[PDB]
């Protein structure tokens, strides 16, 4: 996160680290047994940190538990990054209490202005890379379709949103995908792409989970 | 030569730029 502040130890229940003997990607814990991230974090061995605030630090509250199954989205494609959700099975159940908890799916897609919060343990600075041991946390609000499309000519699928600010400064990074994008208690984006990052005009491109919630029902309820 | 115009990045560890320029 660039431009953010410290979200403060466990301020935030849904967020999960994905590790691989190192911080890779961020999730969302949308139940006890099911995370929701980005398909360009899949990769083997994934181990899912809950209740983390320092990921260097062992400081109580967390629990390791391992990636059953990654579920990545049957049309993601590589190239456009559209389609780019995944679910990741837990191997056990996590135990959810004030400092572990998960996020409420959307009924319905957010509006243009919405502020949401996102948050994350990816790179501090646009220009180099710094990365934080604790979460950090960043209002921002879904911009209109135009002024996304416009930044973003052609790149602007149906399953993808604009969020952030377009004089820069402010705007999710590298590590942060797959991170979670709350609006109003319901997780509304999945942080995926972006061009750089607190890039002025280039705001963080999100996927769009409203497009999903029906999908994920599904999946989830098939496995 | 450099990564293109505007290279579409992922915000992944390590990130993907497939580029925008197309
Ligand atoms: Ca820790």
């Amino acid at each position: 996160i660039v431009g953010g502040y410290t979200c403060g130890a466990n301020t935030v229940p849904y967020q999960v680290s994905l590790n691989s003997g190192y911080h890779f990607c961020g999730g969302s814990l949308i139940n006890s047994q099911w995370v929701v991230s980005a398909a360009h974090c899949y990769k083997s061995g994934i181990q899912v940190r809950l209740g983390e605030d320092n990921i260097n630090v062992v400081e109580g509250n967390e629990q390791f538990i391992s990636a059953s199954k990654s579920i990545v989205h049957p049309s993601y494609n590589s190239n456009t990054l559209n389609n780019d959700i995944m679910l990741i099975k837990l191997k056990s159940a996590a135990s959810l209490n004030s400092r572990v908890a998960s996020i409420s799916l959307p009924t319905s897609c957010a509006s243009a202005g919405t502020q949401c919060l996102i948050s994350g343990w990816g790179n501090t600075k646009s220009s180099g890379t710094s990365y934080p041991d604790v979460l950090k946390c960043l209002k921002a609000p879904i911009l209109s379709d135009s002024s996304c499309k416009s930044a973003y000519p052609g790149q602007i699928t149906s399953n993808m949103f604009c969020a952030g600010y377009l004089e820069g400064g402010k705007d999710s990074c590298q590590g942060d995908s797959g991170g979670p994008v709350v609006c109003s208690g319901k997780l509304q984006g999945i942080v995926s792409w972006g061009s750089g990052c607190a890039q002025k005009n280039k705001p963080g491109v999100y996927t769009k989970v409203c497009n999903y919630v029906s999908w994920i029902k599904q999946t989830i309820a098939s496995n | 030569e450099p990564c293109c115009d505007s290279c579409r990045c992922t915000k992944s560890i390590p990130p993907q730029c497939h580029c925008a320029n197309i």
